[PDB]
């Protein structure tokens, strides 16, 4: 869940 | 090709001095004094510990301490392994994988180049907090730095600098052998590149330090006792500290670990 959002952010 | 395999090197340490803004350099700088306006303040006792906190229980208060600073690192890994080339186009699930797998491997790593024998700095380096201070603290919580200090001892021998540093931890994420992993073949076919540059950075940078590449691929294997052992460490707090818990990202990385 929060690992997903840090490896999506640009 | 050679000229590849160090623009691979050069493309992954402009990476990791752009994701850590403490690097090993810094840090040696800090811990020997060969640095301008800035001696960092000493925790060695409780007394030190309630001065240090304007620049719960003393033991709960480390713990959380290092549960803060760990999620910034999380943080700064994270980016550091999207600028890995192939990384982020890895099937998604597979990146959390790697992540999951590969972050405190990296995180306790990355401590080793704040470490002596005596202490760590903490605070991005404006303090030191002793090895014998928190050797100090009541059971569980007094053995949780003794392994990492002893890792980083035999460690920081090895005398490694950032240019090898970024690539050693390029190789740690891209392990294939992570438990859960969907597409294990991309992974090593990455992993092997990174090697070879790895290699021959060890090479290039420390012509006679013998078997150097064979002691820190060692190394590799026993950052995961480490974290194994910090792991049942967590357990045991989980089991008997009940009213305390983890930071939310940091529940998510140990959820199903292993
Ligand atoms: C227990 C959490 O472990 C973390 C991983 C982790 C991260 C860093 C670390 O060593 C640095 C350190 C030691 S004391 C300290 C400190 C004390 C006081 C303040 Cl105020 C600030 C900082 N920072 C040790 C560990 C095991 C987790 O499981 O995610």
């Amino acid at each position: 869940h929060k690992l997903v959002q840090l490896l999506t952010t640009t | 090709e050679s000229a590849d395999l160090r623009a691979l090197a050069k493309h992954l340490y402009d990476s990791y001095i752009k994701s850590f803004p403490l690097t090993k350099a810094k840090a040696r700088a800090i811990l020997t004094g060969k640095t301008t306006d800035k001696s960092p303040f000493v925790i060695y006792d409780m007394n030190s510990l309630m001065m240090g906190e304007d620049k719960k229980e003393v033991a709960i208060r480390i713990f959380q301490g290092c549960q803060f600073r760990s999620v910034e690192a999380v943080q700064e890994i994270t980016e550091y392994a999207k600028s890995i080339p192939g990384f982020v186009n890895l099937d998604l699930n597979d990146q959390v994988t790697l992540l999951k797998y590969g972050v405190h491997e990296i995180i306790y790593t990355m401590l080793a180049s704040l470490m002596n024998k005596d202490g760590v700095l903490i605070s991005e380096g404006q303090g030191f907090m002793t090895r014998e201070f928190l050797k100090s603290l009541r059971k569980p919580f007094g053995d949780f730095m003794e392994p990492k200090f002893e890792f980083a001892v035999k460690f920081n021998a090895l005398e490694l600098d950032d240019s090898d540093l970024a690539i050693f931890i390029a190789v740690i994420i891209l392990s294939g052998d992570r438990p859960g992993l969907l597409n294990v073949k991309p992974i090593e076919d990455i992993q092997d590149n990174l090697l070879q540059a790895l290699e021959l950075q060890l090479k290039l940078n420390h012509p006679e330090s013998s078997q150097l590449f064979a002691k820190l691929l060692q190394k590799m294997t026993d950052l995961r006792q480490i974290v194994t052992e910090h792991v049942q460490l967590l357990q045991v707090i989980k089991k008997t500290e009940t009213d305390m818990s983890l930071h939310p990202l940091l529940q998510e990385i140990y959820k199903d670990l292993y």
